[PDB]
């Protein structure tokens, strides 16, 4: 039960981590949308992405580990 | 950027899907938390939901930017 959940969520952890990395690489190529690679707006996008992504990964890892710890 | 746009929508879609999976799995546990560890898990949930809502929000802002730049570039 809570063990199941925790295991499914680990898969999510890995998948989402990978997708956030893909999204970061994509942004690199979309840079024109904010004025190009030398744009402060683009730089801002990338810092926001890094931060949002890191929090998500962090929260996710926490979730997986807490959920397993509970079921214990 | 034109072609990168499709790939980003794909990534965004995959992320939202994975996030929906976590929310669904976690939601199926809303009942059953008990003890101090349960309190911890509930808090872990809320933290994830806040992080995931910020991610989703971000994905939408980025997609809008890309669409609006596309129009401009067209
Ligand atoms: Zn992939
Ligand atoms: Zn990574
Ligand atoms: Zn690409
Ligand atoms: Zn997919």
């Amino acid at each position: 039960g809570i063990e199941a959940a925790a295991s499914a969520i680990q898969g999510n952890v890995t998948s989402i981590h990978s997708l956030l990395d893909e999204g970061k690489q994509s942004l690199t190529k979309l840079a024109a949308a904010w004025g190009g690679s030398g744009s402060e707006a683009y730089q801002g996008v990338q810092q926001k992405w890094d931060a949002t992504a890191t929090e998500l990964n962090n929260a996710l890892q926490n979730l997986a580990r807490t959920i397993s710890e509970a079921g214990q | 950027l034109a072609q990168e746009a499709g790939n980003f929508e794909r990534i965004s879609g995959d992320l939202k899907t994975q996030i929906d999976q976590v929310e669904s799995t976690a939601g199926s546990l809303q009942g059953q938390w008990r003890g101090a560890a349960g309190t911890a898990a509930q808090a872990a949930v809320v933290r994830f939901q806040e992080a995931a809502n910020k991610q989703k929000q971000e994905l939408d802002e980025i997609s809008t930017n890309i669409r609006q730049a596309g129009v401009q570039y067209s």
